[PDB]
């Protein structure tokens, strides 16, 4: 689920950007942003929260990519990959918390840079409805991510399988923490 | 570009070694070999990243000049 | 200061850890996997950082026994089999002629434990739990006697087997105490008072014989190793 | 097994066979260099670590341990054995008493059985049990389980001639952390966990001593009675069902002893091989692997049994 | 014992109301097929729609949000009757 | 029935097994009221 | 401690960064298909 | 003797205790099909023995001399629970009460030295005193303390917030709010800090193998060492047993 | 200012004006102008015409909602069991009623908006507020107590939100460029572009 | 002041036996303590993992629930739930996804019934459950042929397989 919710996207974004496959309609990204955020808030299962987060974000990213902001989508996909790696390959509560925070967009982590690129692109196009929707939908999504943080450290004792196969997971968590300062030039 | 990339990279390598020890439940000082390797690799990667960023900055300056942006000598100085 | 010693320990430990890791890598390259054998890694006199058990020349410490941390054991004393003497948190002192019997625990590992002091000619019975207490000279402790923290046992006293001494209770000299809440039973007769030295010297003799047999065991192990 | 082409490294994980290839020989020599440099660094670090240097050595086997033979007081329970000539010319002890154990007996490696100890068939001495027969003989009967951290002690008979040997009868259960001094225990008795039996106590057959009970010295516990308390006193008579419980407990601990003996007795090479078997069992749990299509693996040892 | 929130309703009546959600559940593929098909045709048609005022669009979105019925709502109230 | 938990000398130990209740910080807690607690909740 | 020099140096550094940012923000489409906007660029297509 | 249906197979070679020249006791070992489970931060002292189906949760500390035997039934130790010196935790096959016979230990439970727990339920934030026996079927409720030298008879319960003492354990006093909230949890945290300290100075593979290796090398040089394919021998032994059992007429 | 003595910010002279300077030498626009259709639909001159042009949207939304609910009902009904009743007779009211109610509400909103704008004669926020309020009043005709207050507010607010972020926002922030020199500050020495950046071609889908 | 202390009852006194009809139809006597929820009592006895499902609530998935049939006389002891809260959302979700058609008027969840002295010798039965899925690890195919125990599952609840 992790590898096929991130890797395929890069190819589609490259095709759209290079082949001028953009539409004037903003309804589809606006819909994805609102549906995804509301469905993330109303979803009991944690897999659905993570799946709907990608819907919302890729809706916003679609809106940004139609307007020609290729560099920002290619940087976003890489940050999103690194952010999703630790939540999906859950083994440690701390790694998962740092991942959820990066997906949420908290400023100390690399996820903030990725979200910032998209939001910065949005203010350039100067579409008010998109910005308002983005703020409200992001708040709704944040509530779902807070639910995820609550489930791990504030609901009940948590015991997980000792799947000690963190190939790139430690590196990804490090890259999320450390990477914010090097990539600050972009935003 | 950044004049503090080497220092940052060394400190980040330390961040990797300590963080990896802490996540696994070991103390920060454990596995000393990991610390040297992490520090060196992170320092080199940070430096390499800075050259890559500079190279693409200069490529962009070339492109914008070709397009027609009338960049001055001082602007051509901004991009090392 | 303490910080300097901590830094020196951390440096030496890092060097030793790296050395052992390089030895393990050499074994892996050679194809020998003897390093992965899980055998008893118990050490009779374990040291925590720089705190190491001080031991007298005539003392007998059983191989199965664990003397941990800074424990000063006086001459002609014996810590017998499967006895745990823990002095890591706070120091433990054992006087001349004192014997710790089999499966006995003596320690000061509670957070608020006072420093344990054991006097001369004190025999701790098999199974006694001693935690942060002062024992005076010529005291006989019972088999399962529990002595709580801050309790003091005065000289020339016997604690009957199974007695529990609560905290801050002083056991007076020349008396016999018994019961879960220890209370004085009778004054010690002259024969018991004289018996203490004989018991101590007998324990020392037994410890010497055990030491000789232990040396025989070391020679046997040496033959296989070398 | 179906296949005979298994890599030598796979067949002998504990020690690979002598290197034959040029690359393998170079790797061996490099490993020798790494081992020597590592031992050097280890020694340098040990100097900084200070007194003791955190050194570690193999521990002696105290499960079957000798005791100094007394020419005056001949051994009663254990056998007496000579000591290697060299140790004689160094130590000077002519002979040493050694414990006497039957083949079925299980003794834990942790346990310390010393000197004049006779253990019957099917009896089990568990972890941490110290049985010291230095001064007097200890006799343990058949199907008797000495549990964890039990200390059995003896004394000298003395001028009076009061018998200070410990005789434990058949089908007796000594509970965890119990301390037994110079006492006699008859057959089919359960000693509770934590109970201290002092010198001179005779426990008759069919009785149960309660947990954490100190039986006062020179006290005869009559048959079929349960005694509990710091000064052990009679509470009730043993129920008919409880005799069955006693026997069941002894038989169960006999089976437990057999299982523990089996697990502990395996040699290191076998333990490592079994660790690899277990690891490959975990890896092979996934049934969509390509190797599963090729062959069906034996469950106990993950070796190819038949083609699929 | 601690102060607790009062629960409106009787225990058995509330449980009975909750039990009206325990009905044969259709598979979601049937709904998804139709939504995918019509959605594709809708996207193709949307390119040809006239440009509408932002105010009209927002009002249409409001009306659609108000008139949308959650799937659970129909599920609980569905009766196989005339 | 009560004992002084605090020791100025620094040799403070919690006698968790003491029959007598320690005069710890919990000695001075005020007794709550079932009706006041429900008023606070309301 | 020459405060005037430090202030002018800091202001200059910020102004240079702002200028570099604005130059960086001038970005035409990089689409391979979009030959018209990028006519002067030297590209080779292997297709 | 040899268990032929063992999960990992029969034992090709079994060594007698008389022949062992060194101590080979393992701190964690599997008894037949039952495997102990441990978290990464669980400290098991070298002296300690943990066998069978024992599940050790995060921050569990097993100190020197402690035996946690999970042969008859399952033992679960909760988070930040410390088993101190010479303390034996065992499980019975069946309990007299008729409930589950697993020895479940909750979080922040301190088992003081020489205390034996068998087939008992110890609630969270509890302290068992020194030389205290908890018998089969006894349930100790959370925030309760058993004083040193006390016996909980089979099938008995200690209520929450109470200190109990005596050989036939009886109520002494109600624990204060401060004791239950802070002292009990603090004791477990102190023993956790001691175990963490012990864990920091322990090497992954201590230099105790070298002595055994020296003997193995000597044998190899004198050509007495033999290379045994244990997996093949186990397969062959099982085949022979099955043939023999089929042949047997009674 | 970053001081406690003088007021922060600054003052600009009203008398002195700065002559406009073009952002670039040549301006290429990739943004297409509004279509004749957009202007036709936006024309509120004749209320009836305005209403009939803009109702298709409300009708479509009502049809989608009714189709959704009808499908949900249809999916549950069992094919294997024969049903006495006709499914279409049960389902057709759902769709028809939803479409009719949606169209009626959108007609009320469009009519009131056009009528107020004509009577007032000015394009203003109030026209949207009064159209929303009237629609919300019609929505809450028989609803319990809170709803009469809440719906006129939510409905009135919706045209306010549309006006603020659909019309005022873009016109307010038209001048900002992002390339070359800041809009207000052209004296500063920043790289000057010959042509504006063209990030995308005019759309055609 | 200083009223009489009430000594606690022994486990033997406070153990109640409940007859539980399993899916295969066998009747098991499940000894239980007064004051324990039914779900926990059933889990301790040793029923398989297939017989239980996580409570499908936002923050209650750690709890393991079972579909049970309660006799009309013991309906009083079931716990009331507020519809306007999320506990109702939990119950509605478990009915919609697990019970489905196999619902009966006697159908209830074990967590909402607490064992008491008056529930001695009560006969309860496991109600049929439909195949359900949350995560690949936490799911039910529909085959009650595994011989494990729900007790032996250390993992608290679903999250990410
Ligand atoms: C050592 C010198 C390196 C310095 C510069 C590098 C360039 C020289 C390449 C030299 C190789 C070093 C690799 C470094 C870069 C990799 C690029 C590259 O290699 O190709 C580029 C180069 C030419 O392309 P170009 O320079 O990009 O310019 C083309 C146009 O300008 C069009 O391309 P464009 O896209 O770059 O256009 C400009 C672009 C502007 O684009 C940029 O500004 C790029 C910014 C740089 C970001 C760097 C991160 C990218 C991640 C990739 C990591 C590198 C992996 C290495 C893979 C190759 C390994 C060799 O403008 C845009 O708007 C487009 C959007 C671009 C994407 C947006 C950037 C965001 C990226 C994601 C960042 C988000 C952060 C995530 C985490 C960050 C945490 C710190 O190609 C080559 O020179 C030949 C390729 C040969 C590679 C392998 C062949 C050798 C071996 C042959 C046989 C192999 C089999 C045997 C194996 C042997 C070993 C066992
Ligand atoms: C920042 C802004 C962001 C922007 C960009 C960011 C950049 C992005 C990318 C950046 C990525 C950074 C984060 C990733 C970090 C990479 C992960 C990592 O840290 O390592 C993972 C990995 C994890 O190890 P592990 O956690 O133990 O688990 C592996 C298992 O053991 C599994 O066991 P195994 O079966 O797999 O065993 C294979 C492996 C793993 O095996 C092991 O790791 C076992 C331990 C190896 C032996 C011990 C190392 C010996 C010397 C280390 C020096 C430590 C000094 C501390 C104490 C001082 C002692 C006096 O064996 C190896 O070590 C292969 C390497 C060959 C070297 C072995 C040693 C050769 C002899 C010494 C060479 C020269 C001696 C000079 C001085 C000697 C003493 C100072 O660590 C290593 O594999 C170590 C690699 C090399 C070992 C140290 C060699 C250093 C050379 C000696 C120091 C001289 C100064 C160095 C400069 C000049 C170099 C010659
Ligand atoms: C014959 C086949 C049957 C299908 C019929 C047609 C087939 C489709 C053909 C074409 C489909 C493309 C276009 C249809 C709509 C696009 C949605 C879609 O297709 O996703 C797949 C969707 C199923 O996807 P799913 O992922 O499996 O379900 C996720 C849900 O969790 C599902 O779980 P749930 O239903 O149980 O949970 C529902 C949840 C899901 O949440 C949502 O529905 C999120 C949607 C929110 C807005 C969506 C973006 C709006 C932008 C529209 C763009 C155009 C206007 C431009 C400018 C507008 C600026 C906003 O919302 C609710 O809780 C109910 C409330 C409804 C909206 C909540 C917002 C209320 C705000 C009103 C304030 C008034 C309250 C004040 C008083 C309060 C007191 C404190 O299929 C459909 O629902 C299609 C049914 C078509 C009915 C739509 C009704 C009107 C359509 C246009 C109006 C735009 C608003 C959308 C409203 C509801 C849409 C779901
Ligand atoms: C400027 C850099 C910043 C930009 C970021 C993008 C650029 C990347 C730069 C650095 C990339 C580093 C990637 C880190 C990967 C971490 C290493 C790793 O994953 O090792 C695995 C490798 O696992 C494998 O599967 C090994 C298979 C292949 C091994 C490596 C393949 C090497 C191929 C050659 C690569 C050279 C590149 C070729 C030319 C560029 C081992 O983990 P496990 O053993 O599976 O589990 C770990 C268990 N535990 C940690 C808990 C102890
Ligand atoms: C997020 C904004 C949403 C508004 C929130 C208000 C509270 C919601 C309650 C619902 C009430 C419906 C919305 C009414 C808000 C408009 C303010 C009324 C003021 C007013 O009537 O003047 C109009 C202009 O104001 C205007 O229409 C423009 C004023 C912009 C609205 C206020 C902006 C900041 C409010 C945010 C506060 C906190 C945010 C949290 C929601 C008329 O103008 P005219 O041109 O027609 O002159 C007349 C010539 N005919």
């Amino acid at each position: 689920a992790f590898v096929f919710s991130t890797l395929p996207k890069l190819s589609v974004l490259y095709l759209i950007s290079n082949s001028n496959i953009g539409s004037e309609c903003v309804w589809w990204g606006l819909i994805s942003l609102w549906l995804g955020s509301i469905s993330q808030y109303q979803s009991v299962f944690v897999r659905s929260i993570l799946l709907y987060s990608s819907v919302a974000e890729i809706g916003l990213v679609l809106l940004v990519l139609q307007e020609g902001f290729s560099w920002e989508a290619f940087s976003w996909v890489s940050i999103y990959f690194l952010s999703l790696s630790g939540v999906w390959h859950a083994n440690s509560k701390f790694v998962s918390a740092i991942s959820v925070a990066s997906i949420a967009g908290l400023p100390p982590f690399l996820g903030f840079i990725g979200k910032a690129q998209i939001l910065k692109s949005l203010v350039s196009i100067n579409l008010g409805i998109l910005i308002f929707s983005s703020i409200l939908a992001a708040t709704i999504s944040f509530i779902g991510y807070l639910r995820l943080i609550r489930l791990m450290y504030l609901v009940s004792p948590v015991k997980w399988k000792n799947n000690k196969d963190s190939s790139f997971i430690n590196w990804s968590t490090w890259m999320l923490t450390v990477g914010t300062l090097p990539m600050v030039y972009s935003v | 570009g950044w004049e503090y990339a080497g220092t940052y990279g060394a400190l980040c390598g330390m961040v990797y070694a300590i963080g990896s020890n802490v996540i696994s439940g070991r103390a920060w000082f454990r596995r000393p070999w990991v610390h040297v390797t992490s520090v060196t690799l992170s320092y080199l990667g940070s430096k390499l990243l800075d050259e890559v960023q500079d190279t693409y900055y200069l490529e962009h300056l070339k492109r914008v000049e070709r397009k027609g942006l009338q960049v001055t000598e001082e602007h051509k100085k901004l991009f090392s | 200061a303490s910080f300097l010693k901590t830094i020196v320990w951390r440096c030496g430990f890092a060097i030793k850890e790296t050395g052992l890791a390089l030895e393990t890598l050499g074994c892996k390259l050679q194809g020998n996997y003897s390093f992965r054998e899980k055998c008893s890694r118990h050490t009779p006199l374990t040291q925590y950082q720089f705190k190491a058990p001080s031991v007298g020349e005539s003392t007998f410490v059983a191989p199965s026994a664990l003397v941990s941390g800074d424990v000063i054991i006086g001459e002609k004393s014996s810590v017998l089999y499967n006895a745990v003497v823990r002095g890591e948190f706070k120091s433990v002192t054992i006087g001349e002629g004192s014997t710790i019997s089999d499966n006995a625990y003596v320690g000061s590992s509670s957070e608020f434990s006072p420093e344990t002091v054991i006097g001369s000619n004190v025999s701790v019975g098999s199974g006694a739990v001693l935690k942060g207490c002062t024992v005076g000279n010529n005291v006989l402790i019972g088999n399962n006697v529990i002595i709580s923290e801050k309790a003091t046992v005065e000289d020339n006293t016997i604690l009957a087997p199974g007695s529990y001494v609560p905290e801050d209770v002083v056991v007076k000299s020349g008396e016999l105490w018994s019961g879960s809440p220890a209370q004085k039973l009778r004054n010690l007769d002259e024969k018991e008072l004289a018996l203490f030295n004989t018991l101590s010297v007998g324990a020392t003799e037994l410890a010497a014989d055990h030491a000789v047999i232990m040396k025989l065991l070391e020679l046997k192990q040496k033959e296989f190793i070398k | 097994s179906l296949l005979k082409n298994y890599p030598p490294s796979y067949l002998y994980p504990f020690r690979h066979p002598k290197p034959e290839g040029v690359i393998e020989k170079v790797l061996f020599n490099l490993g020798s260099l790494f081992r020597s440099a590592g031992q050097g660094m280890d020694e340098l670090g040990s100097l900084m670590l200070g007194n003791g240097g955190m050194q570690e050595s193999v521990g002696p086997n105290l499960a079957y341990a000798p005791v100094k033979y007394n020419p005056a007081a001949a051994p009663k329970a254990g056998i007496v054995a000579p000591i290697p000539a060299s140790a004689q010319r160094v130590l000077g002890v002519k002979e040493i008493v050694l414990p006497s154990k039957a083949e079925s007996t299980f003794i834990a490696p942790n346990a310390n059985v010393l000197g004049d100890v006779k253990i019957g068939a099917k009896s089990s001495i568990w972890y941490g049990a110290v049985l010291r027969g230095d001064v007097n003989s200890i006799e343990i009967g058949d199907n008797t389980n000495v549990q964890d951290n039990v200390t059995i002690h003896v004394a000298k008979h003395s001028i009076d001639g009061k018998l200070r040997n410990t005789v434990i009868g058949n089908n007796v259960t000594i509970g965890h952390c119990a301390t037994i001094h110079a006492c006699t225990i008859a057959d089919n008795v359960i000693i509770g966990m934590g109970a201290t039996v002092l010198d001179g106590v005779k426990v008759e057959s069919g009785s149960i001593v309660g947990a954490g009970s100190i039986v006062p010295p020179n006290t005869v516990i009559p048959a079929g009675q349960v005694w509990v308390g710091n000064p052990a006193k009679f509470i009730r008579n043993v129920l008919p069902e409880e005799n069955g419980f006693i026997a069941s407990s002894a038989n169960n601990y006999d089976l437990l002893g057999q299982q523990h003996k089996f697990e502990n007795s395996k040699v290191f090479e076998e333990m490592l091989v079994e660790e690899e078997i277990a690891k490959d069992r975990e890896l092979l749990e996934d049934k969509n692997l390509a190797v599963h299509q090729l062959y069906i693996f034996d469950p106990q040892t993950q070796l190819a049994a038949r083609p699929r | 014992d601690e102060p607790k929130h009062q629960i409106p309703g009787n225990a058995l009546d509330n449980w009975a109301f909750l039990r009206t959600y325990a009905k044969p559940l259709p598979d979601m593929i049937h709904y998804y097929y139709y939504v995918y098909l019509f959605g594709f045709f809708f996207v193709y048609k949307v390119a040809d729609f006239p440009e509408y005022s932002p105010r009209v669009l927002v009002m249409a979105a409001l009306i659609g949000s108000l008139f949308y019925v959650r799937r659970d709502w129909v599920h609980r109230e569905f009766k196989d009757s005339p | 029935s009560s004992r002084i938990a605090g020791d100025t000398t620094g040799k403070y130990t919690p006698n968790i097994f003491s029959p007598e209740t320690p005069m710890d910080r919990s000695f001075s807690h005020v007794p709550k009221n079932p009706f006041w607690e429900a008023w606070v909740f309301r | 401690v020459d405060s005037q020099a430090e202030w002018y140096a800091e202001y200059d550094k910020l102004e240079k960064a702002r200028q570099k940012r604005r130059i960086w923000k001038w970005r035409d489409s990089d689409s391979r298909d979009e030959y018209a906007i990028n006519a002067e660029e030297p590209v080779i297509y292997i297709r | 003797v040899n268990f032929y249906d063992a999960p990992n197979g029969p034992a090709v070679e079994q060594v007698k205790i008389e022949d062992e020249w060194y101590n080979r006791q393992r701190t964690e070992f599997n008894i037949l099909n039952k495997q102990p489970s441990k978290a990464d931060d669980v400290f098991i002292a070298p002296n300690a023995v943990v066998c069978g189906d024992v599940d050790l949760y995060q921050k569990v500390s097993i100190f020197f001399g402690a035996v946690v035997r999970g042969d008859l039934n399952t033992i679960r130790i909760g988070e930040n629970s410390t088993i101190l010196d010479k303390a034996v935790v065992h499980a019975a096959s069946t309990s007299p009460t008729g409930l589950n016979a697993a020895t479940i230990i909750g979080s922040n439970v301190t088992v003081e030295p020489h205390a034996v727990l068998r087939s008992c339920r110890i609630g969270d934030n509890c302290i068992v005193g020194a030389r205290s026996v908890v018998c089969e079927g006894a349930i100790m409720h959370p925030e309760s303390v058993l004083a040193p030298g006390s016996v909980l008879a089979p099938g008995r319960q200690i209520p929450s917030g109470e200190l109990w003492a005596g050989s036939p354990a009886k109520f002494v006093r109600k624990l204060t709010y401060y004791e239950t909230s802070n002292v009990i949890r603090e004791s477990a945290e102190h023993y956790y800090d001691i175990a963490t300290g012990f864990r920091n100075e322990t090497f992954d593979h201590g230099s105790a193998w070298r002595d055994a290796e020296a003997y193995r090398q000597k044998l190899v040089d004198y050509k007495e060492y033999n290379w045994v394919n244990y997996r093949e021998q186990k397969y062959v032994m099982r085949l022979q047993r099955d043939a023999a059992e089929l042949e047997k007429l009674l | 200012t970053f001081n406690y003595v003088i007021p922060y910010g600054g003052s600009s002279s009203y008398t002195i004006n700065n002559e406009p300077v073009k952002a670039e030498e040549v301006t290429v626009d990739f943004s297409k102008e509004p279509s004749a259709s957009s202007l036709k639909l936006a024309d509120k001159s004749d209320w009836i015409a305005y209403t009939f042009n803009n109702v298709p949207l409300m009708a479509t939304v009502g049809l989608l909602a009714g189709a959704h609910e009808a499908f949900l009902h249809y999916e549950r009904t069992p094919i294997y069991g024969k049903r006495t009743y006709n499914i279409i007779k049960k389902l057709a009211p759902i769709v028809i009623n939803k479409t009719a109610y949606a169209t009626l509400l959108g007609a009320i909103f469009c009519a009131t908006d056009a009528l107020y704008e004509n009577y007032s004669g000015k394009k203003s926020y109030t026209s949207g507020m009064v159209a929303g309020a009237a629609t919300g009043a019609v929505f809450a005709i028989g609803r319990p107590l809170p709803q009469p207050l809440v719906w006129p507010l939510v409905f009135a607010a919706a045209p306010v939100i549309a006006d603020l972020f659909g019309e005022v926002y873009p016109e307010s922030m038209k001048s900002a460029r992002g390339y070359g020199t800041p809009y207000g500050f052209e004296n500063l020495d920043d790289a000057v572009p010959t042509r504006n950046p063209i990030r995308r071609n005019p759309h055609h889908y | 002041d200083h009223d009489h202390y009430t000594p606690p009852k022994t486990v033997f006194e406070d153990t109640i036996t409940i007859n539980v009809l399993d899916y295969d139809g066998k009747k098991h006597a499940v000894k239980a303590l007064i004051g324990t929820p039914l779900n926990k009592a059933l889990v301790e006895y040793g029923f398989s993992s297939t017989y239980f499902f996580p409570n499908m609530g936002y923050y209650t998935q750690h709890i393991s629930d079972a579909h049970v049939f309660i006799p009309e006389e013991y309906w009083k002891y079931v716990e009331n739930v507020d519809l306007k809260t999320d506990d109702a959302e939990a119950i509605k979700l478990m009915f919609k996804l697990v019970v489905q058609d196999y619902q009966r008027e006697t159908s209830f969840f074990a967590s909402y019934l607490t064992l008491n002295k008056e529930m001695d010798n009560m006969t309860i039965g496991f109600g049929p459950i439909k195949p359900w899925h949350i995560t690949p690890k936490w799911s039910f195919n529909g085959h009650h042929n595994v011989k494990d125990r729900m007790f032996d599952r250390l993992e608290t609840g679903p999250f990410i397989e």
